[PDB]
RNA sequence: CUUGAGUCUCGUAGAGGGGGGUAGAAUUCCAGGUGUAGCGGUGAAAUGCGUAGAGAUCUGGAGGAAUACCGGUGGCGAAGGCGGCCCCCUGGACGAAGACUGACGCUCAGGUGCGAAAGCGUGGGGAGCAAACAGGAUUAGAUACCCUGGUAGUCCACGCCGUAAACGAUGUCGACUUGGAGGUUGUGCCCUUGAGGCGUGGCUUCCGGAGCUAACGCGUUAAGUCGACCGCCUGGGGAGUAC
């Protein structure tokens, strides 16, 4: 959709729900939140955030969020060399690049994000809150900015950058 | 309170008035009107009220 | 603030022959010249203290430029302290 | 043509009579009233030093009983 | 030296005391090396609330150049004269001793702003016309 | 505070307005209190900060207009 | 060396500090003159005060703090801090031309120096206001709430440990980052013609980009990018006490 990755069949990485309600003004409210990570195996800054009045129509609303208006991520299956030191909101992570020999242990469901965010590899144990919402966004600021080079010129990189802003 | 004082002085025999003002309180006009209601021309309302040089200290009222 | 007249013998007396304000030794000279009219106010007025603030800048500054002639040259020093008087 | 610098109306608006000076009667009484006061800053536009000189001039001036200092004065 | 330009105002029927003080007062300054840059008398005025009674006074500008040590005793001098009812000294700040900013207001006050009677006849002999000792 | 300033043609109503300049403020408005010395450089002198919300009145009116309400 | 910083005389803006001098006006008071019954207080009220003549008012004297407005988004002080008006003594800050020295720098544990306010020893001084102390009133009671009397204080001079909500609730001082405009001032230039424009410093404030924040918010005077060096915090109650 629009700008988004190369991305075949739907993600449909459910990450939480929840339901809220004031009850204030005509007895409770009935309708759910959902919060819902698309991306492609490759690398993606798809997060959407949305709600409706029973679970079916809430994830949707949210995977559509979770999809338009994302940028392409360039990173190679599952190696990355240029991460960011990741800030959202006070939930704090800072990875570094790293071999995929060496394994991954990640609690409750986040082995499986980082395996399909593509940067499980270079993964470190969070920092700042912990909450359910912020602590994912590993895949998002922490590759704000990014490369993964296989060539040979990885020395001549920043060089290459240069003269094309010549 | 000002139609009052101006009945009882008829007997001193005064026929014309003056008026001097000093306060900020209520009765700005409403007393002028009472002495000219007595029957006098009150041409000069000669406001005079004294403005200290900033004088003595006001009570405090309530201790809040 | 100091007079005119003082202003000129200071310098005809103290630095080099040039009669210029900028180098040390009149500098400390016209310093001492200030904190001296200032101890002059300070013959009375022993509350006055938001003015003595001011002194002790005048007198950091001058602790300071002693030290630098002094890690200079050690005859325009010795002279210079023994040529206002300065400490015990 | 160059430098007739400050004919009239020209630099400000209202042009700025004395600082500080109250020996002449006729400069104080250039911000005086009929009741005999100065006239608030805000209202005249006036610019903040020749009103904040005359502010001691006005004191002084008041003081020497070249001006009423209260309204029993009037 | 520094300039102090002095305002004063005297009692109109205490206006025969000044000619013999003031010339102490000049020799006084004078004695110092400062000087008398004009002194101008303006005649008669009317005050807008009295001050030790009347609501007329007499002003002499004396306008005088004097030393710092000096000033503050002539000060407090013109000051605790009796004949004297008020006084006021200004700044050597924005100070002018030539060209006076109430050189009009002076003449229109003998023109034209004065009584013209026996109550500011006593004021003239300490005014203008001026009589002091030569120093 | 009435003012000593008499209105042209005398009548019995004193013409308030015109005559009074910078009286009462101050000096004989905080009545039954407490005279402070330092306080009214801060409690009183609020006239920057009441000009503020009568410029905003006066801009909002061409705004209701520019989202087309009126 | 100047690219940091320091200094000479000159101008400029301001409530920076210490000691002197000075005026009128209401409460208050006294005296005489005039004159009769409430005055005061409040939500409504009563205590107080008063016929020995109150309250207010005319004339004149008395006395002590204070000095409103001007006082403004102003300006100043080292932070809190500074406001009658003047002088003596003097700081610190803002510009500008001639001229000099040339890292003499930065920060700062310990350190000396310094009080918003009251507390405070004696002398001076007291008009009003006021904790206490009395008495009124409030009410399921009422020390809180609300009223009347009334003292130390407040006011000066010197003296005693500098407390705090001692402010940017923002460390010090320095470098850098799209800006416009308000308030207002040194000074070059303008039919100076609009508290105006432009050149260049000055403090001061609204508005918002880059960036930063949980959020408000900050934003060229940072709460940004940073710089060196320092202070300080590490769950609550119990404790700013114990030692």
């Amino acid at each position: 959709a629009h700008i988004e990755k190369q991305a075949g069949e739907l993600q449909e990485k459910l990450i939480a729900v929840n339901r809220v309600s004031k009850t204030v003004k005509g007895g409770r409210i009935f309708s759910f939140t959902a919060l819902t990570v698309v991306g492609d195996g490759n690398g993606r800054v798809g997060f959407g955030y949305g709600k409706a009045r029973e679970v079916p129509a809430a994830i949707q609303k949210a995977m559509e969020k979770a999809r338009r208006n994302m940028i392409n991520v360039a990173l190679n299956n599952g190696t990355l060399q240029h991460p960011v030191k990741g800030v959202h909101t006070g939930s704090r992570v800072f990875m570094q690049p790293a071999s995929e020999g060496t394994g991954i242990i990640a609690g409750g469901a986040m082995r499986a994000v980082l395996e399909v965010a593509g940067v499980h590899n270079v993964l470190a144990k969070a920092y700042g809150s912990t909450n359910p919402i912020n602590v994912v966004r590993a895949t998002i600021d922490g590759l704000e900015n990014m490369n993964s080079p296989e060539m040979v010129a990885a020395k001549r990189g920043k060089s290459v950058e240069e003269i094309l802003g010549k | 309170a000002a139609e009052r004082c101006a009945d009882a002085v008829k007997e001193y025999g005064i026929k014309n008035l003056e008026v001097m003002v000093k306060g900020p309180g209520p009765g700005r006009e409403s007393t002028i009107r009472a002495l000219n209601a007595a029957g006098f021309r009150i041409t000069n309302i000669t406001d005079v009220t004294p403005i200290p040089h900033n004088g003595c200290r006001p009570p405090k009222k309530r201790r809040v | 603030s100091l007079s005119t007249e003082a202003t000129a013998k200071i310098v005809s007396e103290f630095g080099r022959d040039a009669n210029d304000t900028g180098s040390t030794e009149v500098q400390v000279a016209l310093l001492t010249a200030q904190i001296n009219h200032l101890q002059g106010h300070f013959a009375e007025h022993k509350k006055d203290h938001h003015s003595r603030r001011g002194l002790l800048r005048m007198v950091s500054q001058r602790r300071k430029l002693l030290d630098y002639l002094k890690r200079k040259d050690v005859a325009r020093y010795t002279r210079l302290i023994e040529r206002l008087g300065l400490r015990r | 043509a160059r430098y007739f610098r400050r004919r009239k109306f020209c630099r400000f608006t209202a042009e700025g009579v004395q600082e500080i000076d109250y020996k002449d009667i006729a400069t104080l009484k250039n911000y005086i009233t009929e009741s005999g006061k100065i006239v608030p800053s805000r209202i005249t536009g006036t610019r903040a030093k020749y009103q904040r000189q005359l502010a001691r001039a006005i004191k002084r001036a008041r003081y020497l009983s070249l001006l009423p200092y209260t309204d029993r004065h009037q | 030296m520094r300039h102090y330009e002095i305002v004063f105002m005297v009692h109109p029927d205490q206006s025969e005391q000044v000619p013999g003080m003031i010339e102490r007062y000049t020799a006084a300054i004078t004695g110092a090396e400062g000087k008398i840059h004009r002194l101008e008398d303006w005649g008669r005025r009317q005050l807008a609330y009295p001050i030790n009674k009347l609501h007329k006074a007499h002003y002499v500008l004396m306008n005088v150049e004097a030393p710092q040590e000096v000033i503050d005793e002539l000060e407090t001098t013109f000051r605790f004269n009796d004949a004297v009812i008020r006084s006021m000294v200004m700044r050597t700040k924005h100070a002018v001793t030539e060209a006076s900013p109430m050189v009009k207001a002076k003449d229109e006050r003998r023109e034209r702003r004065d009584d013209f009677a026996n109550e500011t006849a006593d004021d003239a002999e300490a005014g203008d016309s001026e009589e002091e000792e030569e120093e | 505070p009435v003012i000593k300033v008499r209105e042209n043609e005398p009548f019995d109503v004193a013409l308030r307005r015109f005559k009074r300049s910078c009286e009462k403020a101050g000096v004989l408005a905080e009545v039954r209190r407490r005279e402070f010395y330092e306080k009214p450089t801060t409690e009183r002198k609020r006239a920057k900060a009441s000009a503020v919300k009568r410029h905003a009145k006066k801009l909002a009116r061409e705004n209701a207009r520019r989202t087309r309400l009126y």
